[PDB]
């Protein structure tokens, strides 16, 4: 019956800048709104209730404002702790509708991943299957490329990205490029490099193991 | 101590009965303006609020799934139960409960008090415990692979809890095969490699799988 | 009466009327201690009865705080009554369209006899459910008024 | 603010206030049914607004007995004030012999601001303290004062 | 529900320490104007209120007695003594403990709740336990003998409480002898003497003796 | 410090009959006297508080009054269940002193009583001693007077007499004369009988059994 709406969907801000967030209503809801914050896969954690009323323990720097249809969140003085996904939701009437939700990213000054690399398992290698692991730690932006060479030839097909949800301890990233080949792709070729290009570097970092090592 | 938890299947099959269960403890459904509510979140989606249950037994829906919902509540042994039939694929989400008190009050602080959170796939595919398998090398990573497992999720620990600093788990990443693949590695510096002990434990609840793997280099 | 007789009924009568009203914080507050003199282990006529008026004057205090809490709670009955009679102006006028029943006045004064005539615990007993309903009542109505 | 939102915070305002006064006999109070069509298995906007305006009517009368209530209270914790006056008089009527201590009234101001300043839950505990403290004082004072 | 029982020695040797415990359950002495006392009964005697304690340990005792007498409290196990020392014939009694309730309002009903008494005899003489015999004959009586038993009490039941109609148990008689003797008779009909059964349960706790004999004609 | 003295010490009425019992105290306990029953070895109970208040179950025909030091109960109709002993305790100050108490006797029509006798026992012969028992049930006034006779000889010293305190069904009294003989003056006689002296009576009733019954 009613619906919530959030602008912007996602936001990047500093550490120390302000972030405005907000969210109308198709139909008027009073003051009766709160806003959730949630952590990656955690449950979320109250902040305003009743549009602009704090919740017990929330920092000073979390404010929200407006009623009826308007209603605004605003984070003074940005901390890298803040991120998260902000949530609308009215409380007035049923069906207690949540809005589309903000992503908060924290910016930082470009950071170079530290790149290393684990060769298959011994266990792994005595299976099925061989898999090979690009660490690519603490680096900012999230935006990066992974490229793997077999013998210097570049494959395709071959590898899955995983990436974890920004590190609020320094706004950092980190990038798993894994490898998946047959035990007998493993056996038939010795060099196994992989190619990191990142806005941090000068040049599209290359690293690798061989077989026997 | 306010406490919410879900309880029910990681897995369900196509048009099968789901049966979630909400046990609370700390308050009581009864107490007037107490109620608690069911909301699920698909993995990475924005929250959708689907029913929710008054201490009169006032029961509310999300009008669009009114058909397959059914609320009820048992105030003797704190539970609420809210139960889904026919269970379709896009259904899969992370469902909680979430408790609503003081309704009318200038403290109805709205769902105030949150569950974990019981994550639900819907897939005909039967359940698979995980491999793992140890990654080795003034810095040099460390970790361990999680690799074909089903349904989402697992837990990595790092020496029973003990190492938490420097750890960075990745999320799951589901192959063209149908299982998921994770890994878990530790940023450790290369003086302690030959002092301390560094095993993962891996444990995946929707199949009763606990594995323990030691890391070495070579 | 005699002079410790007046003593006694006058501190009967503020004991009854104590235990009427009764149905972290370090505060400090008279009490009675062996070195006082009011024990038999060392019973003083004179110096318990210094003790006695001095911590009574020391409780005067807290007794006027007591008047204003207790006025508190008789002005906020007070506001809930006005303000249900406002909210009794405030739904008819939406409603326009009356089958409205209207309770006799008489039958109220009959039951509010009734309601008094019975003992402290029954009507400290009543006066905790009717608070309980009428709330309970409100937060049902309200839910119902929001859906519209 | 419109029709239904005067309603809520009318509502929200009287339902604080309940909450405020909270900190065998069978009566009949208005309560919310099935049939009275303010639950969703079966909503009514019209018959559920009959059932509200009747049922604060007939809880009407009930308000009333609560004011009467809270000002019992009122005017006994009023009669405690002045019944503990009387006995300091009677008291050092009866000693005439004077070492005796007066509280400051200005020490008393400051103090009743703080008692007052703290929340509610600690100024209904100190309510509560306040009494106990007090009987027992007089229990104390009243044994001694027997054996005279 | 109040209850205060009485506990202690049934006897006591001349110059010895007698120790009265009572423990009460259904109030806590820490209650503002409560109080718990001792008052005695010598056998056939008025009653002499003996020591009382209250809520704030400010204890109170008979001015002739106070030499020899010591009370306490511990409020964490209900339980008030009561110390008698160096104990002489003259004070042998029923020990009843009484409970102040509500010192300074108009509720002070006094000792509104009492215990059922102790029994306490102060005598050299050893503890004896009892000897039963029957007593045999539209009514002829029947009853049984217990005689020889020191010290007083004594219980006797008939038929374990089931037969209380027509009995009259007579007081115990102190014998030249030392030791006491009394009787307990039914009047019942001749008609049932042939059909029930007339037992006497004689049970006599100073020496945990319990004696049950059946009376029969001839 | 206070004493407080009864009058009477014993009184004696008939049902529906009108009790009266006073209290004087050395000096004056205000209204704080408190009045109690007694049955016989039982634990007092309460009946009147505050000198004129009743206590909580006790009957309307229980009406204390007085303060100062003179104080008076009062027993309207008397029922035969009100037979006790009553005592006065003044609350004021310690020592809570009793009064004497005074024994309430119930009044009845003369009842004969109903004599039965009773040999002594197989087993009790079969040891060092002998006793024989004589029964009197429910007979009024309590005055009465047993006597022995061994073989047409009338003993002393070798009896005594215990009385049940007044059942207050019937007002009535029970006498338990119990004659202790050795086992070898038993075998040296051969009748026994229990002379029987009461108000009841036209004449001494005599009750005997033989040795060989
Ligand atoms: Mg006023
Ligand atoms: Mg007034």
């Amino acid at each position: 019956d009613v619906v919530m709406t959030q602008s912007p969907s996602s936001l990047s801000a500093s550490v120390g800048d302000r972030v405005t967030i907000t969210c109308k209503a198709s139909q008027s809801v009073s003051d009766v709104l709160t806003w959730y914050q949630q952590k990656p896969g955690k449950a979320p954690k109250l902040l305003i209730y009743y549009a602009s009323n704090r919740y017990t323990g929330v920092p000073s720097r979390f404010s929200g404002s407006g009623s009826g249809t308007d209603f605004t969140l605003t984070i003074s003085s940005l901390q890298p702790e803040d991120f998260a996904t902000y949530y609308c939701q009215q409380g007035y009437r049923s069906p207690y509708t949540f809005g589309g939700g903000t992503k908060l990213e924290i910016k930082r000054t470009v950071a170079a991943p530290s790149v290393f690399i684990f060769p298959p398992s011994d266990e792994q290698l005595k299976s099925g299957t061989a898999s090979v692991v690009c660490l690519l730690n603490n680096f900012y932006p999230r935006e990066a490329k992974v490229q793997w060479k077999v013998d210097n030839a570049l494959q395709s097909g071959n590898s899955q990205e995983s990436v974890t949800e920004q590190d609020s301890k320094d706004s950092t990233y980190s990038l798993s490029s894994t490898l998946t080949l047959s035990k007998a792709d493993y056996e038939k070729h010795k060099v196994y490099a992989c190619e990191v290009t990142h806005q941090g570097l000068s040049s599209p970092v290359t690293k690798s193991f061989n077989r026997g090592e | 101590q306010i406490t919410l938890k879900e309880s029910g299947p990681a897995l369900v099959k196509p048009t099968q009965t789901l049966t979630l269960t909400c046990t609370f403890s700390g308050f009581s459904l009864s107490t007037s303006g107490m109620g608690v509510g069911w909301i699920r979140q698909p993995p990475g989606k924005a929250l959708e609020w689907l029913a929710h249950i008054w201490w009169d037994d006032d029961k509310y829906y999300n009008p669009s799934l009114k058909s397959r919902l059914t609320i009820s509540k048992d105030t003797s042994k704190n539970q609420v139960v809210l139960t889904m039939t026919n269970m379709d694929p896009v259904d899969t989400a992370t469902y909680y409960c979430a408790r609503r008190a003081n309704y009318g009050t200038s403290y109805d602080y709205g769902m105030d008090y949150w569950g974990q959170g019981t994550l639900v796939t819907v897939s005909s595919a039967s359940t698979k415990g995980p491999s793992v398998f140890p990654l080795a090398p003034g810095t040099a990573a460390l970790g361990c692979l999680v690799k074909d497992y089903f349904p989402e999720p697992v837990t990595v620990s790092w020496n029973s809890g003990a190492l938490t600093s420097g750890v960075h788990t990745f999320p799951a990443v589901l192959q063209s095969s149908g299982l998921y693949s994770l890994s878990s590695v530790v940023t450790v510096p290369s003086s302690s490699l030959g002092t301390q002990t560094y095993i993962c434990n891996v444990n995946h609840k929707p199949s009763n799988t606990k594995v323990d793997k030691k890391v070495e280099p070579k | 009466l005699t002079s410790s007789e007046r003593i006694d009924k006058q501190i009967r009568y503020i004991l009854d009327g104590i235990s009427a009203l009764r149905k972290e914080n370090n505060l400090n507050l008279p009490k009675m201690a062996e070195k006082d003199g009011c024990f038999q282990s060392g019973f003083n006529e004179e110096t318990c009865l210094v003790k006695i008026i001095t911590g009574l004057l020391e409780f005067e205090v807290y007794l006027e705080y007591l008047q204003n809490r207790f006025e508190s709670s008789e002005e906020q009955a007070r506001a809930v009554q006005m303000s249900t009679k406002v909210l009794i102006q405030f739904l008819q006028k939406k409603a326009k369209n009356d089958a409205i029943t209207t309770p006799d006045p008489t039958t109220n004064a009959s039951l509010l006899t009734k309601l008094q005539a019975q003992n402290q615990w029954l009507q400290d007993m009543t006066t905790h459910l009717i608070l309980r309903s009428f709330k309970e009542f409100l937060q049902s109505s309200l839910r119902a008024l929001r859906q519209m």
